[PDB]
């Protein structure tokens, strides 16, 4: 993930499911975006055994928040290997239910 | 050789063998040698105690509130306070001395006497 | 008597002068390291100003 | 069947066998709790489903602990199997160090009353808490993380003031990458910290400490 | 009003035991016998 | 006394030597930092464009 | 830091940290009293009380309630004032001087009215 | 709302738990230190007691500090308390002992005169409206010999000024002294037991022990005894202060 | 006051005030005992304990449970007793002397039985 | 348009009417008062709120400062002033003088 | 006692008491160090450390990790061994000798090996 706390105290392996749980405005999206950005060097390696393709599912977020996340990924060059599946707050309950 | 003991009100300061013990009781200068007779005297207000050991330099001490007790076994010196030669600083020994307060001046004089410059 | 007093004051002078020399050496070491750190910080600050004016120009 | 919803979603994240190409998908579900009540229905279900949990807390965030991960309750059931050997070595002591630090933090003002071992533990814990702090949008490569954790857990931050640790760390990492990148190379290619690399790193750290200056101005050497 | 307040304020009127042995006695020891 | 004075002079000579050495190293590090930051700023400008 | 700037972000984070620590210490102060806190904790508590009072402000829309005209504080003045607070530069002023005022000029005026001076 | 309140109360209780446990361990260490100080003080007290015994044997037992004043009417009570308040019933026990002593003194026909060490007794008597002639504060946890010597000087001077006091007039002294001196303090018998006790320090009485080369005194036994007895009073006051500090911890 | 008279009402209100203050202090007391309270609060807490015990009574219908015959207290005696108790006139009596009794005469007898004197 | 919060705790402890000043408020404010009352009672509610805050905070301050003691004394006097028995109305002028 | 007998109950209760007291002293040991402890406290701490380490065992499933095979201590053997440990008949032996062993025979062999 590139985050010292996670990579040292709660390491994540490939194929694991690591929940990020917390109250609002605690940095959950920050941690996930940092992980996606950290995958940049692995992507540049070019070797599929090292490369990590990223999917970011946004459920129930306002469209401008998704735009901000995409902007952050652009800044770090992460959108070259990242796909965003967006079901913003205005979407029907069907899309919010199906996006994951 | 006789056992000297410099003991303060709070903590015993020193204890061990010695060959001679010089000090200044209110009566006058006194020197104690191993088998001195039992004695109880009061050190002078600005007293100094010099303990001559064997193979080591004389140990000089400035004493405030002194009381000497010689017994057939050991010699004891009681101090309200006491400072060794190493633990004494000339400057404060000077400003402290010549001060108006009687106890302050006496403590300064005792510290000076222990230093040697008197 | 004067020779003895000399010997004494000379020994005292050497004893304090060794310590004074060590203290002065440490002081100049600290001053030089502080100047080096200030140089590094000023270089970083100037670079930050450069990138900030670059941001302003690019935004305009 | 809401539990079934999330469980069938999250069981599709897996590490496939070599017969199926050995590919994998790692899941990072996010859950928003209310008033930090992790015993609510959906937090309970998702916690049950997943392999480990990173609990983020507002109190830690406001304390400057960012990312605000509560390492006391955060767990990873995979654990060391998901770390490289170097990180496994340097991160071995972190758990106990931080737990002892949280035990002792009530005695922060009473370091005189603490024996040498306890005061050393408290200081090391403060250093490590500062060490785990990270700015946003700044992922660290695994080798840089290994070097930083090495600094923290090998007593190389003891001589540094607490409030400086972060800067020191960052600066030192920039120093190595600029002049002693062979350490990072070694760590990355071998995924372990060799004895020679460790000695070179210690020497580099000490020289940098010579060059470093604390915020209060005092030297960090020895 | 303040003058009246101050005048009124001038006028205003604002409204077992130990057993003697339990008391331990400090004493000076005399090696000699009783008198 | 002679030894102490000579040692003090030699210590001050080493003081200079090392002060100039560290100042030179600081200048080199400042130049390196400036170049690195300028390169990063150029990359950022490319990204902005 | 990217948008508001390094100084604004730093001062805001310091204010939040101080207020969080004060919130943590509230219960201890309520039960065991403030004397049982460490020296740095007492200093932080004083700073935090002054900070929470200073975050208060007399608003124009509130003149109908307080009967006091409102005030407007420029952002730079706010940042400088709270930077001074977090450094303890106003610890000598009574906390009541920080209640429902504008900038540092209003703070000086109110401190004068209460018998203090910055 | 009720659950939110309960969770807040739980957080508060946890913080209080942590602080109290830390203070309890710190008090353990402080007890060790205070006991060390008491033991360190012991030898001087014992040996000065022996010297005082010798001088009393070889001197006329007529010192004003040893003679009982006829028809006494004042008592100098020194109540030793603590500066800090988290000590349980320590101050309450000391103050109950002092109050019982005051009742006994009133029965004996003496008006107590109050000297206080520690702020807690100061507050107690301030609420009780009992005037304190003079008080000391700030050294209850780690008293030094200087504090004890100052207290002993004050008490002994008040006792001396009481020799010429008749009825209520100060006499030629110009100061209305006291005819008796008492110390109320907590004896530290052991870790579990710490008992408030009142002991009279002046006028010291004499009890003779039957029997065991005699001693030589410079200049003479009388002057040595006169100069030593106040030192003994200071030593007893210091021992009581150290005992009070240990019992407070 | 209009119905039960000024004295009855005043005594009742004073009793309620003391008990309410005791209830408020319960939070501190549960943790720290009464030794951390101010002198006024300590006095009030002792008074409140005595008041709350004295509000109890040996009931006529309670004899079947305890064998103790019940008591009836006239209203005037009740008002006088609680007036005295709020004034602090029984602060010296032990708490148990107030427990499950009738009027002031029963209080005197029980206090005597416990060694205390009214 | 605001509320008067009556609390049994305040009532029992002698504060009658048992209005909890901290939470009671009027949304009309000075417009609902005559000029004299508005003049002599502009900050009364805030002053008593701050007084209650300080009183709670300073419940164990062994050594308060002069300003804190002044605030506590003034607040205690104001609290006593606001006490009022049942069926004892005051004309607005009398209330103005009392609050003065 | 009605199920496992009085001897087993007594030995288990004594072990629990010793371990609980040691746990109580753990905080003192951590904060102020073992020096502040009383002599009886130090003796109990040593005995409790040895007991808590003799509760460890070389398990059958642990062979694949540490090549040593596992042990099966009879119930009576465990009861008597822990009775002796509580009484204070092994406090002289080093602590390391109590790691991952079976009954008293293994304890003796590991003590000899040290
Ligand atoms: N490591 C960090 N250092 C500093 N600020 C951070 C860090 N991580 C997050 N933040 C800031 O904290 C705030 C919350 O971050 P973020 O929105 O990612 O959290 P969240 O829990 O997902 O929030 P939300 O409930 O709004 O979705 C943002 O201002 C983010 O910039
Ligand atoms: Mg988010």
């Amino acid at each position: 993930t590139g985050i010292k706390a996670i990579d040292a105290m709660t390491p994540i392996g490939r194929g694991q499911r690591q929940l990020i749980i917390g109250d609002r405005k605690t940095g959950k999206t920050a941690v996930c975006v940092d992980t996606i950005l950290n995958q940049r060097e692995a992507w540049l390696t070019g070797d599929p055994k090292q490369q990590v393709r990223c999917v970011y599912v946004a459920i129930g977020q306002k469209g401008t928040t998704i735009a901000s996340v995409k902007r952050a990924l652009e800044e770090g060059g992460a959108m070259e290997y990242t796909t965003i599946v967006a079901a913003p707050a205005s979407d029907a309950a069907g899309f919010k239910w199906l996006a994951p | 050789d006789l056992n000297v003991e410099i003991v303060a009100v709070e903590r015993e300061l020193w204890s061990g063998p010695a060959t001679f013990v010089f000090t200044r009781t209110t009566a006058g200068e006194i020197g104690i040698l191993p088998r001195h007779i039992p004695l109880v005297a009061q050190l002078v207000d600005d007293a100094m105690v010099r303990v001559e050991r064997e193979g080591e330099d004389d140990l000089r001490i400035a004493v405030d509130g002194g009381f000497l007790s010689v017994t057939e076994e050991t010699v004891r010196i009681l101090v309200e306070n006491a400072q060794f030669e190493s633990e004494i600083d000339a400057d404060a020994a000077k400003e402290d001395a010549a001060s108006d307060d009687e106890r302050t001046a006496a403590w300064g004089r005792a510290r000076l006497r222990a230093l040697g410059q008197i | 008597e004067a020779m003895l007093a000399k010997t004494a004051a000379d020994n005292r002078k050497s004893a304090e002068q060794v310590a004074a020399a060590q203290a002065d050496y440490e002081k100049e070491m600290a001053e030089a390291r502080a100047q080096a750190s200030a140089l590094r910080d000023e270089a970083r600050a100037a670079g930050r100003s450069v990138v900030d004016e670059k941001r302003a120009q690019a935004s305009g | 069947d809401v539990f079934y919803l999330h469980s069938r979603l999250l069981e599709r994240c897996a590490k496939l066998s070599d017969e199926l190409g050995g590919g994998s998908m790692t899941g990072l579900p996010i859950i928003e709790t209310k008033a930090n009540d992790i015993s609510a229905f959906i937090p309970t279900n998702v916690i049950s489903i997943t392999d480990g949990q990173c609990f983020l807390e507002s109190d830690l965030f406001n304390q400057g602990v960012r990312p605000a991960i509560n390492v006391g309750v955060s767990v990873s059931r995979v654990g060391g199997a998901a770390q490289i050997k170097a990180m496994k070595e340097v991160a071995g002591s972190l758990r106990l160090d931080l737990s002892q630090y949280r035990e002792l933090e009530a005695f922060a003002a009473f370091a005189s009353d603490l024996d040498a071992a306890s005061k050393a533990q408290l200081d090391r814990g403060a250093r490590l808490v500062e060490l785990l702090k990270q700015p946003q949008y700044s992922p660290l490569a695994v080798e840089e993380q290994v070097v930083a954790i090495f600094l923290g857990t090998q007593g190389h931050l003891d001589s540094v003031p607490v409030e400086d640790v972060q800067r020191f760390e960052s600066e030192l990492l920039e120093h190595v990458k600029a002049s002693h990148s062979d350490i990072f190379d070694g760590i990355r290619e071998t995924k372990k910290l060799s004895e020679e690399a460790e000695e070179k790193l210690v020497s580099v750290i000490n020289e940098f400490k010579k060059g470093f200056q604390a915020s209060d101005g005092s030297s960090v050497v020895v | 009003l303040v003058s009246v307040i101050n005048e009124f304020k001038k006028g205003f009127q604002a409204s077992e035991a130990l057993d003697p042995e339990d008391l331990e006695k400090e004493s000076v020891k005399v090696r000699k016998p009783a008198p | 006394l002679a030894d102490a004075d000579a040692m003090h002079a030699k210590a001050l000579a080493d003081a200079k030597a090392e002060s100039e050495k560290v100042t030179e190293e600081a200048k080199q590090d400042s130049e390196r930092i400036a170049a690195q930051l300028s390169e990063q700023a150029g990359s950022e400008a490319e990204r902005i464009k | 830091p990217a948008i508001v700037g390094d100084e604004h972000y730093r001062v805001a984070q310091e204010v939040i940290r101080i207020l969080q620590r004060y919130k943590d210490l509230q219960d201890i102060i309520a039960i065991l009293g403030i004397d049982e806190l460490s020296e740095e904790d007492k200093q932080l508590v004083n700073r935090a009380r002054r900070i929470e009072r200073f975050l208060s402000q007399n608003m124009m829309a509130a003149e109908q309630f307080t009967g006091q005209p409102g005030s407007t504080v420029p952002l730079k003045e706010t940042i400088e004032a709270f930077d001074k607070l977090t450094k303890g530069e106003f610890d000598h002023l009574p906390e009541q001087a920080f209640f429902l005022i504008g900038g540092l000029d209003d703070l000086a005026k109110k401190a004068e009215s209460l018998g203090a001076k910055l | 709302a009720t659950l939110r309140e309960l969770r807040g109360r739980i957080r508060s209780a946890g913080s209080i738990k942590k602080i109290t446990k830390a203070q309890e361990l710190i008090a353990t260490s402080r007890i060790a230190k205070a006991q060390a100080r008491v033991e360190a003080a012991r030898p001087y007290a014992a040996e000065i007691t022996n010297m005082l015994t010798e001088l009393a044997g070889a001197s006329a037992l007529d010192h004003p500090l040893l003679v009982e004043r006829k028809q006494p009417k004042r008592a100098g009570v020194l109540v030793v308390s603590s500066d800090r308040g988290l000590c349980g019933a320590y101050n309450a026990n000391v103050l109950r002992r002092a109050e019982e002593l005051f009742s006994l003194l009133r029965d004996e026909g003496k008006d107590p005169v109050l000297y206080v060490v520690g702020r807690k007794a100061l507050g107690y008597f301030s609420f009780r409206q009992r005037t304190v002639v003079e008080s000391w504060t700030g050294f209850s946890e780690r008293p030094t010999y200087e504090n004890a010597r100052e207290i002993a000087d004050t008490l002994v001077n008040a006792f001396m000024a009481g020799a010429d006091d008749e009825g209520d007039d100060a006499g030629a002294d110009g100061i209305l002294g006291v005819d008796e001196l008492h110390i109320v303090f907590t004896e530290f018998r052991s870790m579990l037991s710490q008992t408030a006790v009142a002991r009279r320090a002046a006028p010291m009485e004499v009890e003779y022990v039957g029997e065991v080369t005699l001693y030589s005194f410079e200049p003479d036994p009388e002057t040595l005894f006169d100069a030593l007895l106040p030192r003994y009073i200071a030593t007893r006051v210091y021992a009581a202060l150290l005992e009070a500090a240990a019992s407070e911890s």
